[PDB]
């Protein structure tokens, strides 16, 4: 059995529908797979010691 | 529109256009705040009018959802909502250019010969379509009500 | 647009050369009056004979309203 | 297939065809020495 | 797309096939279909074959109805092309035109 | 009904002659046979 | 245009001789083709509509190409595309009844290239369409008269491409 | 008239008369009023208007009155008036029937052949029509000389 | 063709006088009612095609010339029935919206009663169904606008007859 | 041909959505300048005559071309150019009118460099003549509208080159 | 009717007849006992093709005896079953005639027009005709009927 | 150009979607007929000048073409028509391989009959030369090798047509 | 494709096919099967490479979808998501045709300037894509992922 009471409440706007190359598809997926973003990392330039703290090898 | 209705004519005449049609043009020109205001409220109840006007002609006519029917099937139900829209937005189309020509040269020629393909019945288009005219008359003032029509009566009368 | 009801019979002066098929060259037609000079003087050029004409389309004298 | 059979028939026997019909036609000598 | 007032003006015969092809190409739609999507000359050329059912023949054929088209439009074009020696000699009154 | 395939079936193939020398050439084939 | 028996009367005219050995095979295959021909056409022609129903339903429809943006989008455009799938249909049974394709090299592919790039049609969902005809045509008539007819239509697709 | 020109267009696309072009009729018959309050002053003043543009065509043409010009005598320049006369009635004809089209079908094609069998000067009538143009103007208000401007320049651009 | 502005514009030019009050009236009666004519065109064009179908079945519908041997009987023969009743309409239509009958007696009735005499359609049956269309729009679109179609359509009727 | 209302009406619908206000701004814009482009037009068409007479008294007189050896030397020639000029100037004020430069590519522009490559008319000397027609219909109607003219005759000129 | 359109493309042509389209008349000759054998089988089984494609065709869709529908009580249903029987006559003249000309001369053609102006579904005209074809396959050998449903399947694709 | 599989690559491409069943069968199918192209293409290379030679004996020595007033009279228009010849082979045998003719378009006939049409060359005598090479083709190389290549040089005759 | 390649360098050089060409051809007919099951795994679990090495991508690179960084925000990197699907689509694509040629043309040409304007890492690209290849490696046959692998292999040469 198919109704179509659902399908016309369900009707949206085919400009308003999702192509192949359009970013907002993959929307969901990246609400699935939450990114971990990181704590900033509070930093001074001004306690930082130019000729020391450079890399020597 | 009626501009390019009269460029087309006295370009096929081979003649500037006379006064007698740029008071027209003119005319045309300083009442187009009624025409926009008209397409500013369908574009804004563009959706409402669809799904009412979809809702009372698969409950006038339920053979059209009926087994063995043109739109028997939810996709094809929503191909059917998409035509009204589509349909709807040549209404508006025509509304915010005071003329039949964007309906004509967009969504008329070759409707008769493209549904008797697809099998759809052309008089229930020309349902859908009066449906949307009355749902679009009743949700707006008397006057625009009857401007809007006017081109949905003209788009039923080429349906049928 | 104001017109003529003319009958005509204009018989071919090349078909004999060109050896093409045949129409029947007596007619009744309708011809609009812009149209009707060089109508018919194309008839009278080609031999045809004019047997019929009327006004059939507008009335006579007609000053203004004429297309 | 019957105009092919009919044709397959003519094409075997054409030089016969041509050389009776030169042989009724032309005298004074034989009209098939030179047949190309 | 159709003109029926035309075609049952055809089917009764108060004009005949002549005027029918006049008519239909001084149209609204022959207007839309090949003198809207062209210049002038190349409406001509084309204008030609859908009347006389050939193309044009010399450069003061092409002259001429170019300067007849650059007078009267498209109405006046397709009157000089069907009130000539050639369309009543080829096609006549009746005869549909066709490609030669 | 598989003899439907005339086109989409097996191409059969012509016998199709190179071309002579003609009677254009008249002049130098009595030429060549006096060459010999 | 010229058919196959044409084609044989012209080459062996140019040869000068009759027909002597293969000619005669290639009238008779011909001949014993012609009347499953004649009813495949009496097929096609019966039911002319429903192929390229099934054929724009199989390939064209719910595409980009239907969609706004799309070649089919305009029902003037729609009617037009109907019309040539119709037109590469009855040339096709032309040809196949004709048993050569002078018929596609003169009324269609003499300008069907040209006029496609000015318009702007889509080759390739062009391409696609006539595939879609030749398989419906080859479910709707048969195996042997579908490849009779698909030899035709994918000449006409390789005239596409 | 515009309404037979509508009517024109309608029945050469072979179908009824627009929305757009209905409501351009609309607009038509609501100036109506303004165009016949144009045409009650203009054939009020339809003696010292002609009057006052003889006398400046007169004046600026003396040629036309002098020996060698086409006007000479009393006969002849009251004939001059005529014309004038007919042309200014014309115009309010015009005025009238919203377009130029009466004075087209009356006596603006054909004029010059008309003035080259007379052996009239065509710039010289273009020149006195000018003035009758400049002298109603003058005695016009300001929209009434821009709605009857339109009119007396399209005669002026086919009678040139 | 001759609306009521360029008609009353001739008579004043053969006497080649100035629109004077005389004529003016009715161009005043005209002005006023314009947009009625506007609005009844509207509504006619808006219900064009059940004013059709509601005149046939009242009037032309189980009669005899919808039966076999009658002059309505085929097919085509009912199509060409049903557009001369609304190229009628049509033309009533443009007559209305004119303010005269010129365009009526004349593109219409210019050969109308020779053809219908020498085709055998029945003239008092094409009359019944005029009278059916004038009472339909007359009960559809009012009184006055309804007997302004119905002065326009009995002059129809009077062509004819 | 496309004037402004739909040209923004395509734009729409290729896209395939409705009407927003970054769409409706340019329908009250061509609102706003269509009283100015009636009025120039009417301007224009008054004075169409004149505009090419002091535009080739100001361009082509007493020029090279003009005189014995010139490309319009004959009166032929001169009238062709004159028929010319008045088909820029209307074609022109046709795309002033409409506000959208279709109809100067769709049917003045698209072959006519060929044309004129086929006829040996110096384009440059018929842009200078376009150029002059813009100084003097610059001069006759204002700035406001006459910028608005040259850029047509630009169009036109730029697609003659 | 096929030497109808000999004669038409002859004349259009302009010549005689060629031997090929003379065989074509023997052919045509030759099967006329066919075709009338199969005309009056059909003829003699008229009736059962018009109920039993009716009483399929009212429980196949039921939306036009239903009320919103066309057939309602007796009267409606009379004619329809008339119309049936009319497009069986007319299928039995093309099939007598050995080609569609006379179903285009006295129905084929305006039917859509007739049946919109009428309110009548064109699809179930078409689909109407489908049972008259395949209850007329079943009672005649479809070998035979072969010939019946090569004129039946062109009157369905032109009601389609 | 392209080849079938880069064509089924762009069309996906364009679609925006992945490679779905019909487009692995069309890969499918050209993966079968490889074997077969490759064959062919060995054997065209093995006879690549002798094909030319047999077909040009086969259709145009010996006649009004390379007779004097003959476009190959000369030395040179014989070097030329037999550069024709073998271009049109290299080209025809690349699309063989391609399974595609778009380099035809894109290499051969591209602008090819304008470039015959201002030098003179008649086509006619190109296209029995080409259905010459069609002919001595098809005896060498097969009977499907031989459709396909009949095809492609099919397609070069109605370019050159 | 590398058909599409050797009739291109067979062009440039004016001969017909090398025998060693026509066996790389061979060749690739013979094994295309193998790449056809490749890709149709490859569109099957077109998702899961996606995902994980999405997942791994912001592990390793967690300065990706920091704030400040190119993909930081929840559209930002649904189009990181998008441009991974993209460039598995044209891993199949390369797989298909048995040449690069096609990746390069797609998205391998331009692609530094494109990332460049956008501001995006083009070695973090890469490392998606190395990702993407690690996973897909995981998916598939030794065999299969190591002629697989090498289609990554020359996407990341050209972006890193
Ligand atoms: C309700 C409206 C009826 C219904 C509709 C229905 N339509 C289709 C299929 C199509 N309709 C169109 C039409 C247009 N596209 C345009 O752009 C325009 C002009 C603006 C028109 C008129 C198209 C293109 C399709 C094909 C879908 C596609 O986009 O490819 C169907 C589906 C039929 C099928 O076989 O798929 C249906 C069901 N059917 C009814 O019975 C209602 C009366
Ligand atoms: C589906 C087939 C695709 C489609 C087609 C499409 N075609 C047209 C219009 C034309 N097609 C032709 C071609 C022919 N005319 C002939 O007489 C013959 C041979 C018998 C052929 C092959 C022509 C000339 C036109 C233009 C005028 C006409 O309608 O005949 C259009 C319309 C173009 C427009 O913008 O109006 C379309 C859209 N388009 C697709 O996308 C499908 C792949
Ligand atoms: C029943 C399943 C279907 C149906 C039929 C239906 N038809 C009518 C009315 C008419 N039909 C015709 C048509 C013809 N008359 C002819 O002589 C011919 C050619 C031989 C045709 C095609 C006509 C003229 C009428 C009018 C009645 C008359 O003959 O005078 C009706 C009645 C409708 C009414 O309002 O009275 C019906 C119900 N309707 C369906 O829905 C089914 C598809
Ligand atoms: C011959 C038995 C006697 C006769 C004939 C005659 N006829 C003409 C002139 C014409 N006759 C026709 C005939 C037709 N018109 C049609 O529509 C048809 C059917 C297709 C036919 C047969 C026509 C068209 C002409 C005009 C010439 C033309 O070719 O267009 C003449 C010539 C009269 C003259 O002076 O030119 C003659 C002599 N008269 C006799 O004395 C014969 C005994
Ligand atoms: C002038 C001396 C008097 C006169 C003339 C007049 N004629 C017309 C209109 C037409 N006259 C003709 C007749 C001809 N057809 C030909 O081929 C030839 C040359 C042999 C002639 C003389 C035609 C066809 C017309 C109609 C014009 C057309 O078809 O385009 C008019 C105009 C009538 C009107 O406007 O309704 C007039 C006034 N009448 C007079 O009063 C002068 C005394
Ligand atoms: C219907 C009311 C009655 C009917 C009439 C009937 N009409 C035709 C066909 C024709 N109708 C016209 C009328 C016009 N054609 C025009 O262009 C115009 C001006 C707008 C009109 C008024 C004509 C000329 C015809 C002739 C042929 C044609 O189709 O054009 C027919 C058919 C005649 C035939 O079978 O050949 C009939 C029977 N008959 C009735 O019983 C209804 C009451
Ligand atoms: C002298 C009898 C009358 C007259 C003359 C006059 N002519 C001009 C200017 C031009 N006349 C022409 C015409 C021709 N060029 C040709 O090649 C030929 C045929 C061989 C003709 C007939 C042209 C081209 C010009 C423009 C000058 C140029 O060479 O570019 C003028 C000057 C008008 C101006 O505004 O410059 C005059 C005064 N004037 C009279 O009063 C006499 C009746
Ligand atoms: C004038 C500014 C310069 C110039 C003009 C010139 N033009 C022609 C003749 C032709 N002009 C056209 C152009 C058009 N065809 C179209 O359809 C349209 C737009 C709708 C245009 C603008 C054409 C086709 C011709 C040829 C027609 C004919 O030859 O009659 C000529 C005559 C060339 C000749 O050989 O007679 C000239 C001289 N040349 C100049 O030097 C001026 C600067
Ligand atoms: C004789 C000294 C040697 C010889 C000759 C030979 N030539 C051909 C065939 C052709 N030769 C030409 C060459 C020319 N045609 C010209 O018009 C000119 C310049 C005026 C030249 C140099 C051509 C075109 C042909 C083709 C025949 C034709 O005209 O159509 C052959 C025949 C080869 C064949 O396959 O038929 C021969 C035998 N061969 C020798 O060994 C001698 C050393
Ligand atoms: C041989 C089948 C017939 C024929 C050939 C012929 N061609 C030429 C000259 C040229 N042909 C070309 C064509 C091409 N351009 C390309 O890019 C390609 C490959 C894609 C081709 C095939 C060109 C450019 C020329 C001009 C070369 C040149 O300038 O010499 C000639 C020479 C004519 C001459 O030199 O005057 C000939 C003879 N003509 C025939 O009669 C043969 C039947």
């Amino acid at each position: 059995q198919i109704v179509w009471q659902n399908e016309v409440r369900r009707f949206i706007p085919q400009e308003k529908k999702l192509t192949a190359g359009n970013p907002m598809n993959f929307l969901g997926m990246a609400r699935s797979i939450n990114p971990a973003a990181n704590t900033i990392p509070k930093v001074s330039a001004q306690n930082i010691n130019i000729e020391a703290s450079v890399p020597r090898r | 529109s009626i501009v390019t209705k009269s460029i087309v004519n006295a370009d096929a005449e081979a003649r500037y256009l006379s006064p007698g049609e740029l008071d027209r043009i003119k005319a045309f020109v300083t009442g187009g705040a009624a025409r926009l205001r008209i397409a500013e409220t369908l574009t804004g109840s563009r959706e409402t009018i669809v799904k009412q006007a979809g809702d009372r002609l698969f409950q006038k006519r339920p053979d059209i959802v009926s087994p063995g029917g043109n739109a028997y099937g939810e996709e094809m139900t929503a191909t059917c909502l998409r035509d009204m829209d589509y349909y709807l937005r040549l209404v508006t189309y025509g509304v915010v250019s005071g003329d039949v020509t964007p309906i004509e040269e967009i969504g008329l020629v070759g409707v008769r010969e493209m549904y008797r393909s697809l099998g759809t019945p052309i008089e229930a288009v020309a349902q859908s379509v009066r449906e949307m005219k009355e749902v679009a008359s009743g949700l707006m003032s008397s006057d625009d009500a009857a401007e809007a029509s006017a081109y949905f009566d003209f788009v039923i009368g080429k349906m049928s | 647009m104001r017109m003529f009801r003319i009958t005509a019979c204009v018989p071919s002066q090349t078909r004999i050369r060109t050896q093409r098929e045949l129409q029947n060259t007596y007619f009744t037609k309708l011809v609009p009056y812009d149209n009707w000079f060089r109508e018919q003087q194309r008839i009278m050029k080609m031999g045809g004979k004019i047997v019929k004409v009327e006004l059939a389309t507008g009335r006579p004298g007609t000053n203004a309203g004429l297309a | 297939a019957l105009r092919l059979e009919i044709a397959e028939t003519l094409t075997q026997n054409a030089d016969l065809i041509v050389s009776r019909a030169a042989n009724r036609i032309f005298t004074g000598g034989s009209p098939l020495s030179y047949l190309e | 797309q159709s003109i029926s007032y035309l075609e049952s003006q055809v089917r009764n015969g108060d004009i005949s096939m002549k005027e029918f092809v006049r008519r239909l190409a001084k149209s609204p739609l022959y207007r839309k279909q090949f003198f809207e999507p062209f210049i002038n000359s190349r409406a001509l050329e084309l204008a030609f074959r859908h009347i006389l059912g050939r193309g044009p023949s010399s450069r003061e054929e092409v002259q001429k109805y170019f300067s007849i088209v650059s007078s009267g439009g498209l109405p006046a074009l397709v009157d000089a092309l069907v009130d000539s020696q050639e369309y009543a000699d080829y096609f006549g009154e009746e005869t549909v035109p066709y490609l030669r | 009904p598989s003899q439907v395939a005339f086109a989409s079936g097996d191409p059969i193939p012509q016998n199709v002659a190179r071309r002579t020398p003609g009677p254009s050439l008249n002049r130098f084939k009595e030429m060549a046979r006096q060459v010999k | 245009m010229q058919d196959a028996i044409t084609a044989v009367i012209n080459s062996a005219d140019v040869q000068g001789k009759y027909l002597d050995g293969a000619a005669m095979d290639k009238l008779k295959s011909y001949f014993a083709s012609g009347e499953l021909r004649v009813r495949a056409a009496s097929v096609i022609s019966a039911n002319a509509a429903t192929i390229v129903k099934e054929a724009v339903a199989k390939s064209l429809l719910y595409s980009d190409v239907t969609r706004p943006g799309g070649n089919m989008y305009t029902t003037r455009r729609y009617a037009a595309c109907i019309r040539d799938l119709d037109y590469y249909l009855r040339y096709a049974t032309y040809a196949m009844l004709a048993g050569d394709a002078s018929i596609l090299d003169e009324r269609v592919l003499n300008g069907l290239k040209e006029t496609y790039n000015s318009l702007g049609v889509p080759i390739s969902s062009t391409v696609q369409a006539i595939q879609a005809i030749k398989e419906v045509t080859a479910s709707l008539v048969g195996a042997d008269a579908g490849k009779e007819m698909g030899v035709y239509l994918d000449y006409i697709c390789s005239g596409l491409s």
